[PDB]
RNA sequence: CCCUCGCCAAGGAACUCUGCAAGUUGGCCCCGUAACUUCGGGAGAAGGGGUGCUCCCUGGGGUGAUGAGCCCCGGGGAGCC
RNA sequence: UUGGAGAGUUUGAUCCUGGCUCAGGGUGAACGCUGGCGGCGUGCCUAAGACAUGCAAGUCGUGCGGGCCGCGGGUCCGUGGUCAGCGGCGGACGGGUGAGUAACGCGUGGGUGACCUACCCGGAAGAGGGGGACAACCCGGGGAAACUCGGGCUAAUCCCCCAUGUGGACCCGCCCCUUGGGGUGUGUCCAAAGGGCUUUGCCCGCUUCCGGAUGGGCCCGCGUCCCAUCAGCUAGUUGGUGGGGUAAUGGCCCACCAAGGCGACGACGGGUAGCCGGUCUGAGAGGAUGGCCGGCCACAGGGGCACUGAGACACGGGCCCCACUCCUACGGGAGGCAGCAGUUAGGAAUCUUCCGCAAUGGGCGCAAGCCUGACGGAGCGACGCCGCUUG
RNA sequence: AGCGCCGGCCAACUCCGUGCCAGCAGCCGCGGUAAUACGGAGGGCGCGAGCGUUACCCGGAUUCACUGGGCGUAAAGGGCGUGUAGGCGGCCUGGGGCGUCCCAUGUGAAAGACCACGGCUCAACCGUGGGGGAGCGUGGGAUACGCUCAGGCUAGACGG
RNA sequence: CCGAGGGUAGGGCCCGUGACUGGGGCGAAGUCGUAACAAGGUAGCUGUACCGGAAGGUGCGGCUGGAU
């Protein structure tokens, strides 16, 4: 009736927690940024934007996110956020 | 290489695709005659260059759509509304078999 | 990784490898990558070894990882011979 | 507060889905039947293939009623539906499951066996 | 006690010559709809969803003048009890 | 040119047409009568019915901290075994089966400027400084079991934080290219874990990048059965725009817009079937077939789902619903042989609850080595072929 | 040492018993008192740890006919026109080279099959080497015929 | 939101079965006649129509695959 298994099972739990309390936190700050983005306030989108880019990369180091994810997600918050400021400018930090 | 084929524009009614009719010839594999046989490609045509009655040429493609995974080559010939008869008045006939 | 290594080939009793590349991760007697000899441990004929020496090179400098008892029969003609 | 012509919900695998009380089997004129007690139905609606099948006449005990049960300890309770096991003569269930709940009732008058396969006893 | 009327536990036609009587159903909008047919129909078949109020965006018409006001027919979004 | 036989039977008789029938080869066979030996094969074709019991996946103390026992000897240290636990790596392979599927599933040839790839190899560089959790263990409550609840503490190759930037990622501009290919400039962002010995030197690990190799995903041309007494089918339908998602393209998913897409070259519908290498027959052409072996696919009681992960939507991992069975102390719990054997049902019918890791191979490990119902062999059966005897 | 068979197809013949019975049988057919055809027997034929039956596949079946059939009377011409799609199409010249043909090259896994050899005392089984292929991709070529485009013609067709 | 499935309601296709009923095949040891084969004793066959216990008959039109 038993397994180590039943280790294995015991690890992806905590592994899962982790992971989704990762991907959580991109979220809340890419859609944080491209919101300011588009008020912008571009000091402050172009400073919660890296905040995102600093996180999502922490997160291709590991199993979270496929390198190729985090690139996509950057290649698609910088367009946002750097569209979003042409309806009014002017880019006040980096970047770039 | 990316297959390459050749045929009449039979439908221009999408907008930015075309449905190129791609026609070919082999000998029937036991009764030797030679045999043709047809086959509609949904061809992609960002332009909206291409007119019915084009002959054309369109190239295997990465897909475009469900359906499309052909983009259009180049023209080869206009004004080919004969093609383009023989195909419509095959689908009126259609009508009449029917009960 | 990819492995040089002996599959089974002959009959009961009567054993006949073909040294043999192929995935780790195949069956022994199935799909190989390449051939590149042959095993008779029963030795009953002139040449109970052969090897293509030219071959199993490139594999090992490329990443192949002969099997322990493949590694001797690759000593044996000497492609390790320096 | 089953009577003649009460339909009933049957709780358990035997294929039959709903029964129609024909008789209470307690003495020669009882009104109405509760928890505990057996009744003789008719099968109105069965599901194909089971033991039992749409006209037949079965013996079934109530397990749970709409109208609420009363206790001594003053207590009662009530369930949604009418229900009832379908039984053999010898008051052993002719199925091998129970679904739903059954009225801690059906142990004192001797349907044990129902009372130990039912998910809940309340 | 009778009339006219309201409610009712569990059951639900077991009432009775007979569901007699009384319930149920119930307008409008939308979806959807069988046998059979004289091709009209059967059809409101059946069955089902929607229905109040608030805010915001928006389409067409009448009267004006082409506009405002007034009146008519809508559509989409977010909510509140 | 290595290859091609026909016969009986319609008549009083004949010729012809024409059907029936036979001799031949074949098989996962079965049945009868009979039955000595050996070798290689080979053996649930039916209920993808239901299954008692063992066994089929684990390993590393050269990642970590502990208990329990013992060995060594002055409470402690060491050393060894064992037992969990935290941490890796395996568990996606290998084994089963053929239910579903008429499909890019498979076969064959191609495309990816639209893509991934653990361990393996080649080459470029690098490991500075901090902090934290949770188990194990101690302490409480709850059971017949399965078992778990909460309180507290502690290690690390666990987690996190900054530093460093060969590199790599992303937006914008530019150059070459030409679907998202290669390079460059500015901006921003991302690394790491140490263990061990013979100890200023090794070994195994750790980190980011490039290329190889190998295994994959997706895409396209052509091929793939019966019924037209199935002739019309289609609203995510066909295309578009934007976005979501993925490793990646795509109506794969959504919002909006347009009115399209398919079909007698057979759509749609029904039926049947996993496909191939092959196999069998046949002069050939063809017909029939897909058992064993190899390749791919699909499935893991019937369904749905995602988590973990390089890789699974995972046969002996997880969640939920259903059907069925069992356990119980009657409160409550458990299971999934289409892995090897074995039982039962069904059937005309189909095997030993064997032996071993010695060999080949696979997993973990510096290695010794541990596990391996893969496999190597043995057992039963005239099931087949081959050999041999009763002189 | 067994098993099938001994009318014809088909290799293997006599005696008894039975009497349209009991029975055989793949087809044609046997049995009604002299049965090589039933049952037994002697004998014979065929194979031999096998023989025979049932089932199924291909063959014989040119009986779905591509190789390789047919339609007055044997089964088979639509009741007759008109005509859509399709299939097919006269003479001459050029252009293209789609069919077609040739050369090169990649692919066409392993096993199996085929030829050689060799290992188990043979074989079966098994190993080593050899031979190729259709079919698809690529490159180059040919242009008779079919195709396609272009220009002529008059014997088909149509008109005066 | 989507979602296994569950529930309600109405449809389509297919299999099994059913009082009874329609013919069909066969058997054969019957009843009734004798329609076809000969000019088959009314030449036959035919599409259709009406009719008869039954083969069949008759009408209309057609065919010779009709004897003399
Ligand atoms: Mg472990
Ligand atoms: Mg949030
Ligand atoms: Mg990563
Ligand atoms: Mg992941
Ligand atoms: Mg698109
Ligand atoms: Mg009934
Ligand atoms: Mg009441
Ligand atoms: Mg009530
Ligand atoms: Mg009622
Ligand atoms: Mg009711
Ligand atoms: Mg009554
Ligand atoms: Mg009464
Ligand atoms: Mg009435
Ligand atoms: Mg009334
Ligand atoms: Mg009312
Ligand atoms: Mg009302
Ligand atoms: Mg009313
Ligand atoms: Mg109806
Ligand atoms: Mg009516
Ligand atoms: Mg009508
Ligand atoms: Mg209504
Ligand atoms: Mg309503
Ligand atoms: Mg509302
Ligand atoms: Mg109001
Ligand atoms: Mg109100
Ligand atoms: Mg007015
Ligand atoms: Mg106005
Ligand atoms: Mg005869
Ligand atoms: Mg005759
Ligand atoms: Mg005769
Ligand atoms: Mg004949
Ligand atoms: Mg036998
Ligand atoms: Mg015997
Ligand atoms: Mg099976
Ligand atoms: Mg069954
Ligand atoms: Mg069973
Ligand atoms: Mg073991
Ligand atoms: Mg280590
Ligand atoms: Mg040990
Ligand atoms: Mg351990
Ligand atoms: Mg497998
Ligand atoms: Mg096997
Ligand atoms: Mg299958
Ligand atoms: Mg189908
Ligand atoms: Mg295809
Ligand atoms: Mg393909
Ligand atoms: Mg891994
Ligand atoms: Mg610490
Ligand atoms: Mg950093
Ligand atoms: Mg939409
Ligand atoms: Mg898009
Ligand atoms: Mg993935
Ligand atoms: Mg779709
Ligand atoms: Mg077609
Ligand atoms: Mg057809
Ligand atoms: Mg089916
Ligand atoms: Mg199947
Ligand atoms: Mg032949
Ligand atoms: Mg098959
Ligand atoms: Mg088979
Ligand atoms: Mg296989
Ligand atoms: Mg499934
Ligand atoms: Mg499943
Ligand atoms: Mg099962
Ligand atoms: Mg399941
Ligand atoms: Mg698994
Ligand atoms: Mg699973
Ligand atoms: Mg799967
Ligand atoms: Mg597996
Ligand atoms: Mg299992
Ligand atoms: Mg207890
Ligand atoms: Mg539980
Ligand atoms: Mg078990
Ligand atoms: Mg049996
Ligand atoms: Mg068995
Ligand atoms: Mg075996
Ligand atoms: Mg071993
Ligand atoms: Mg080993
Ligand atoms: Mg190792
Ligand atoms: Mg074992
Ligand atoms: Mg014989
Ligand atoms: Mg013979
Ligand atoms: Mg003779
Ligand atoms: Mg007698
Ligand atoms: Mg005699
Ligand atoms: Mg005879
Ligand atoms: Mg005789
Ligand atoms: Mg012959
Ligand atoms: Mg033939
Ligand atoms: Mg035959
Ligand atoms: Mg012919
Ligand atoms: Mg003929
Ligand atoms: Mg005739
Ligand atoms: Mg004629
Ligand atoms: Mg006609
Ligand atoms: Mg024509
Ligand atoms: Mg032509
Ligand atoms: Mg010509
Ligand atoms: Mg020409
Ligand atoms: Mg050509
Ligand atoms: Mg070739
Ligand atoms: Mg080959
Ligand atoms: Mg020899
Ligand atoms: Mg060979
Ligand atoms: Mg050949
Ligand atoms: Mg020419
Ligand atoms: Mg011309
Ligand atoms: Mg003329
Ligand atoms: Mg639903
Ligand atoms: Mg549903
Ligand atoms: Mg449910
Ligand atoms: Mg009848
Ligand atoms: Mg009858
Ligand atoms: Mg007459
Ligand atoms: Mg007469
Ligand atoms: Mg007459
Ligand atoms: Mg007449
Ligand atoms: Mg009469
Ligand atoms: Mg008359
Ligand atoms: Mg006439």
């Amino acid at each position: 009736r038993n397994l180590s298994a039943l280790k294995r099972h015991r690890q992806s739990l905590k592994r899962r927690l982790r992971n989704k309390a990762k991907k959580s936190a991109i979220k809340t700050l890419s859609k944080k940024a491209i919101q300011l983005a588009q008020e912008g306030k571009a000091e402050e989108a172009l400073k919660i934007m890296r905040k995102a880019e600093s996180l999502i990369d922490k997160a291709a180091k590991g199993s979270t996110l496929h390198k190729n994810a985090a690139a996509r997600r950057k290649s698609r918050l910088m367009r946002k956020v750097r569209q979003l400021l042409e309806a009014a400018g002017a880019p006040l930090i980096g970047g770039g | 290489p990316k297959k390459v084929l050749t045929g009449v524009v039979v439908s221009d009614k999408m907008q930015k695709t075309v449905t190129v009719l791609v026609e070919r010839q082999f000998p029937h594999p036991l009764y030797g005659k030679v045999i043709k046989r047809s086959k509609k490609y949904l061809a992609h045509d960002p332009e909206e260059k291409y007119k019915l009655g084009d002959v054309v040429e369109i190239i295997e493609s990465r897909p475009i759509s469900k359906r499309k995974r052909f983009r259009v080559l180049r023209l080869v010939e206009s004004g080919r509304m004969d093609l383009v008869e023989k195909y419509l008045i095959r689908r009126q006939n259609y009508e009449s078999l029917s009960k | 990784m990819v492995k040089i290594r002996l599959a089974r080939f002959g009959s009961k009793h009567n054993p006949h490898y073909r040294i043999v590349v192929t995935d780790a991760r195949r069956k022994r007697d199935g799909k190989y990558i390449e051939k590149i000899g042959y095993y008779d441990p029963r030795k009953t004929t002139p040449d109970w070894l052969k090897v293509d020496v030219e071959r199993a090179r490139y594999w090992l400098s490329v990443g192949a990882q002969p099997t322990d008892t493949a590694r001797r029969l690759l000593r044996q003609a000497g492609v390790f011979r320096q | 507060m089953i009577q003649p012509q009460t339909y009933l919900e049957v709780a358990d695998n035997t294929g039959a889905r709903k029964i129609m009380c024909i008789r209470v089997l307690k003495g020669s004129n009882a009104k109405y039947a509760t928890v505990g007690d057996v009744i003789v139905a008719s099968v109105k609606e069965a599901i194909p293939r089971g033991a039992v099948k749409e006209g037949d006449v079965v013996k079934a005990v109530v397990v749970r009623t709409k109208k609420e049960i009363k206790r001594p300890d003053g207590s009662a309770i009530r369930f949604d539906d009418n229900a009832a096991v379908i039984i053999n003569n010898q008051l052993e269930p002719r199925g091998t499951r129970v679904f739903g709940p059954v009225a801690r009732e059906l142990r004192e008058k001797g349907f044990m066996k129902i009372v130990s396969l039912a998910p809940e006893v309340l």
